[PDB]
């Protein structure tokens, strides 16, 4: 919660989890795949999510060690989120996330690629990207034509491969 | 005629004597948190700092 300062130490403990939590698979996906992927992994994942921070509030305190169990599936969840994300659009997937490693990774500089990818996940994952708490007569953000905010500079892939989908008509 | 005044004085000033033990136990005696505090917002319990807060911090 506060920033280590003044000379901090690093340091690691060569150890094993305990023998009655079962083996869970971790992922390995870096902040560009996962700013990509997190709203398709919290469309799919809700109610797991959910359930870990619900956990997480009724036993105060508990914490760590007595809702480790749900921990396990939100993270067996999204897993399997980006799996399937990859097996099915790992082209235009590195697209994005290969947009948002430059630019600071704002989502505000890649809209060419994110509608490709948006495309793809609802063709083929049929997961939606939505902004809730957004009350209708609002236009989500990344739906807008000509918004005030565009970035300094398009990259190429995402152009090219934008102007291929009109030409194809998929767009 | 005497004997009543006396008593009907020693019975005003018995009264006075209680009333004054009484409002000097009043004193010690304990009091509520809506009462001795803020009437409006009659819990001790805070919630406070509420932007980026964990949850399982409550107890």
């Amino acid at each position: 919660p506060r920033e280590a300062a003044a000379h901090w130490v690093p340091f690691e403990d060569k150890a094993n989890m305990p023998d009655n939590v079962p083996d869970v698979v971790e992922v390995g996906a870096t902040s560009a795949p996962l700013l990509s992927a997190s709203y398709f992994i919290g469309a799919k994942c809700k109610p797991y999510n959910d359930d870990f921070m619900l956990c997480r509030e009724e036993s105060q305190g508990s914490g760590a060690i007595d809702c480790l169990k749900e921990g396990r599936r939100v993270t067996r969840c999204a897993v399997s989120v980006i799996e399937d994300i990859n097996k099915s659009c790992l082209d235009e997937f590195r697209l994005h996330w290969q947009c948002l490693e430059q630019n600071n990774h704002q989502l505000s500089g890649c809209r060419k690629a994110e509608a490709l990818l948006n495309k793809c996940v609802f063709t083929k994952l049929n997961l939606e990207k939505k902004i809730p708490g957004l009350r209708p007569d609002e236009e989500p953000v990344f739906l807008k034509k000509d918004p005030w905010i565009k970035p300094a500079v398009d990259d190429f892939k995402s152009v090219r491969a934008y102007a291929e989908a009109k030409k194809n008509g998929t767009l | 005629d005497i004997l009543n005044e006396e008593a009907k004085i020693v019975q005003a000033l018995n009264n006075q004597r209680e009333l004054t033990i009484k409002m000097h136990e009043l004193k010690r005696e304990e009091k509520d948190y809506a009462h001795s505090y803020s009437p409006l917002f009659s819990d001790p319990v805070p919630q406070g700092g509420s932007i980026g807060k964990a949850p399982g911090s409550s107890r």
